[PDB]
Order: structure tokens, then C-alpha cells, then sequence
RNA sequence: CCCGGCGAGGGGAGUGAAAAAGAACCUGAAACCGUGUACGUACAAGCAGUGGGAGCACGCUUAGGCGUGUGACUGCGUACC
RNA sequence: GUAACGGGGCUAAACCAUGCACCGAAGCUGCGGCAGCGACGCUUAUGCGUUGUUGGGUAGGGGAGCGUUCUGUAAGCCUGCGAAGGUGUGCUGUGAGGCAUGCUGGAGGUAUCAGAAGUGCGAAUGCUGACAUAAGUAACGAUAAAGCGGGUGAAAAGCCC
């Protein structure tokens, strides 16, 4: 006997929602990643893409402990030797609350086309209400 | 000012992509002769839109 | 029914006969030299005559129509090549090739 | 005999056991250059393979869940003397 | 060019102490197989019944083998009902290799046991020949200069008037 491998054109994905006031950003990525991937399900396969979709609202509201909120630093380079530009927490959170969210999940993803294909599965949202009722989501508590 | 390795058939091909030629689309009929030709070109005889124009 | 026509020891290189030859595969024996006559190449006139050449064997020994043939295969090999020599600067000497071609055309009735 | 410049070079006919033995001629390998068919390839970074592996095509097949070709995605991996 | 945790991120997912679990190597064990050296049985021209142990490796030493050309065995054997060579497929051995067969080819080939060597190539800025790359790129040899008409010819910017 052979060992069983998941088939990308029978695996099943649902969806999630889930609220992120109050909570912790590093311990709440850890959960997503782990979600987006597959890890939770016991037909997990690394080639294959096992994971669900989920929805993330409220991503303005989320928690840092001790002075992270004014001494986090957040670096990237252009192209040109000027080049090195940096922003704060407090300063992201007010023009693109988004972005938090997204770097830190894009850096627990895996690298390659596979990895970039999971990030396509999660739909970030600063507020508290989302456009997908179609899908009918189910809530998450985590 | 020369190469230190020697370029594949393959990057040999993908330069010569832009090389293909491009054919004639279409061919005008003259009036009087039915002749094709060029357009805005005379004919081999000598005619151009039904004039007789040079014919030698 | 398929006729052959060929041209061999051809003076010019197969690289420059095959952007005339890409040219007529597929196409009808009347839109074909159409095309040739209308391009201005030294290639585009050899082709022609064997070209010709073909259409009208198939009609003197495979007795065939011309409305109804069809370029269905054509293709240009290498053939040998002639060695000269080129005399440069402070009594260096080159080597020239004068390369041939090979040239093929196949016309069927289908 | 036919196309072609009373050309070069070819297609038929005929000779011959054999012309894909036609005088650039026994056999006719490799590098190198081409036509056709199947699969893959235009959001993806590195000695180009190896282990795992979906899908498509084809031949089987007493369907036998095998074989052959292609190789999306993924782990490891810096040629030889 | 963040650049003094590999990164994301962490107020423990940091540090000290104690304790119970798990992951983790070509290490150990389990199943199958090959070989070397030992002792026993003294089996018995020796292979077993068995029984222990060993098996990374350069310079280098020792031991056993594959295949190529030629001589004898051969006025033998295979072969136009198709030899050598060339090109595919399948099977087989621990390896160098071997056997069978389709297409091509069109006349030579050679078992077994022995004998003799111009006996095995990827490299030496190696030798000879053939073919690639750069590339349809540079260049077409004094910047004294050409234009039109007619003629010949399959075709004339370059030949003749």
C-alpha cells in the first residue's frame, strides 16, 4: 500500500470570520497561519493547499504589550540608494491598519508560489463589516 | 568586449522572434484590366485606375 | 497524391530562404505566388521556380488540377559550404564559408 | 517526354538483384542544423538534478486501479581534473 | 540597505530551580541478502550442519577477474532461408559485461581449452580532420560625382551607342 496525498481538485475549503479587538497580534497570526496551511486537518500535504478561507475584522483594534506601540519599527528599502524608509506602529495603524496584519502572516507563511497562493485566502478588514454574506461564514472564536 | 560563455540555441531563438516577415495583405483589381497590383501602384501593362497611362 | 520539386546546391544560406518559406506553408498554390512575386528578396525567386516546377509535374505525370492544390510541406536543409580566404592586417588570413541550401516543396491534392 | 535562361538543378520513363548503388556513387556512426506530432511553459529567482507527486495523452487491458512519454507544486542540494 | 535573536514575532515564546512526556543521525534494535577472517564438527578430492566476529578510506602493498586484435585446436562449426558493422527493444549478473530479437546492411565470422600483446582515454595552453558560438553583427580599400534616353538580353545603377 501506498500513503495517501491530497488532490487539489477534491478538497474541500470553507469559511471563517473572525474579531481581532483586543487580541494579541504575534499569538493571533501564529493561528491564522496555521489554518490558512492545512495543519489542523488530517489530510494535510505539504504540495497541496489544504486550508480554509477566513476574514479578519476589526484589524484596527488589535494589542501590543510593554512600549511596542511608539518603538516597533517597520524597515523597507525602494531601489535607489537614498532608499531606506521606516514607519512606526502608531503611524501604520493610522494610514494603512491593514498592513499589520498582512506582514505578519506573510513572514509564518512558507516561500514560493505556494506560499503566496495561501495569502490569497485571507480578506483583512478595518472595520466591522464585510461584503461576503454570499459565502455564509461561520464564526471563529479564536 | 567578448563572451565568457557560450550562448544556447535557445537564447539563439528567442532574438530571432522579431525577424519573421510580414505578407502583402491584400491585392487591389484594377477598373478596366482586372489586373492585381500593388495599391497605388500601375500595373505591369501599363494601366492605373483606367487611364492608359505609360505603356512602354 | 503528393508531387516533389527540389533545388539543390543552392547559392544562399538556409537562414535567409526559411523567412520566405515560413511564409506559403499551408497556403493555397494561387495565394502562394501572390506572395512571392510581392516580396522583395533574392530567396523569393528561386522558390518560385520551384514552386512552378512542382505544379506542373503534377499535372503532365500525376495528372492533377491546380485549383485544387495545396503547399502541404516545405522545409530548407544545409548543403555544403566552400572555403576561401580573406587576407587582414599584419599577414593574418581569415577563413570564409560560402554556404548552399537545399530547398524542397511538396504539393498535394488534399 | 515535362518545368526551367537551347541553363544549373529536379519529376517521370527505362536498364539492373538492388538507383534510398546515378558517377558530390559500398557500408554511412557522432558533434551541428531542420520539418511534423504529444505534454509542459508569459507573478516567477541560483551546477538545472534527486525523493515525493496531481493532471493530460497513448497502448494494454477479461476494467485489473499496470506500463510508456510529459512533469504543475514540494523537501534536499554551490560542476570535473 | 533594516543588518549585534537566522527571520516573523514574543512580556514569555526571556532567566533560575525541580519533575514528567515527546521530536530528533547512515548511532542501537528488528526483517531479508552478499562477502572476508576465525575456530568447532576433523567434516571428507569440501561443501555444509552450523557457530562467533569484521567489512569508511588518499599515497601505497597484496589477491581475484571482464573485454579487445592476432596463432593453434579448425579441409571443424555458423552463414545469401542473410556474416561483420550500424540503429532500437526485452531479459540477465555484485561489477567491468553477456544472451536473444525487429529494421538497416549485403559477405564474411568463429565456440571450448591454451598462447602472444602496438590491449581499454575527458583533460597534457596534446596531434589531424569536421562542425558550432559571437551574427546575419563589423566591413565591402582614399569624400575626383554623377543624371537621363535608346539598344542587346530570361533579368541592366555597373556592359555598348
Amino acid at each position: 500500500m501506498k500513503t495517501f496525498t491530497a488532490k487539489p481538485e477534491t478538497v474541500k475549503r470553507d469559511w471563517y470570520v473572525v474579531d481581532a479587538t483586543g487580541k494579541t497580534l504575534g499569538r493571533l497570526a501564529t493561528e491564522l497561519a496555521r489554518r490558512l496551511r492545512g495543519k489542523h486537518k488530517a489530510e494535510y500535504t505539504p504540495h497541496v493547499d489544504t486550508g480554509d478561507y477566513i476574514i479578519v475584522l476589526n484589524a484596527d483594534k488589535v494589542a501590543v504589550t510593554g512600549n511596542k506601540r511608539t518603538d516597533k519599527v517597520y524597515y523597507h528599502h525602494t531601489g535607489h540608494i537614498g532608499g531606506i524608509k521606516q514607519a512606526t506602529f502608531e503611524e501604520m495603524i493610522a494610514r494603512r491598519p491593514e498592513r499589520v496584519i498582512e506582514i505578519a502572516v506573510k513572514g509564518m507563511l512558507p516561500k514560493g508560489p505556494l506560499g503566496r497562493a495561501m495569502f490569497r485566502k485571507l480578506k483583512v478588514y478595518a472595520g466591522n463589516e464585510h461584503n461576503h454574506a454570499a459565502q455564509q461564514p461561520q464564526v471563529l472564536d479564536i | 568586449a567578448v563572451q565568457q560563455n557560450k550562448p544556447t540555441r535557445s537564447k539563439r531563438g528567442m532574438r530571432r522572434s522579431h525577424d519573421a516577415l510580414t505578407a502583402v495583405t491584400s491585392l487591389s483589381v484594377d477598373k478596366t484590366s482586372g489586373e492585381k497590383h500593388l495599391r497605388h501602384h500601375i500595373t505591369a501593362d501599363g494601366y492605373y485606375r483606367g487611364r492608359k497611362v505609360i505603356a512602354k | 497524391m503528393e508531387t516533389i520539386a527540389k533545388h539543390r546546391h543552392a547559392r544562399s544560406s538556409a537562414q535567409k530562404v526559411r523567412l520566405v518559406a515560413d511564409l506559403i506553408r499551408g497556403k493555397k498554390v494561387s495565394q502562394a505566388l501572390d506572395i512571392l512575386t510581392y516580396t522583395n528578396k533574392k530567396a523569393a525567386v528561386l522558390v518560385k521556380k520551384v514552386l512552378e516546377s512542382a505544379i506542373a509535374n503534377a499535372e503532365h505525370n500525376d495528372g492533377a488540377d491546380i485549383d485544387d492544390l495545396k503547399v502541404t510541406k516545405i522545409f530548407v536543409d544545409e548543403g555544403p559550404s566552400m572555403k576561401r580566404i580573406m587576407p587582414r592586417a599584419k599577414g593574418r588570413a581569415d577563413r570564409i564559408l560560402k554556404r548552399t541550401s537545399h530547398i524542397t516543396v511538396v504539393v498535394s491534392d488534399r
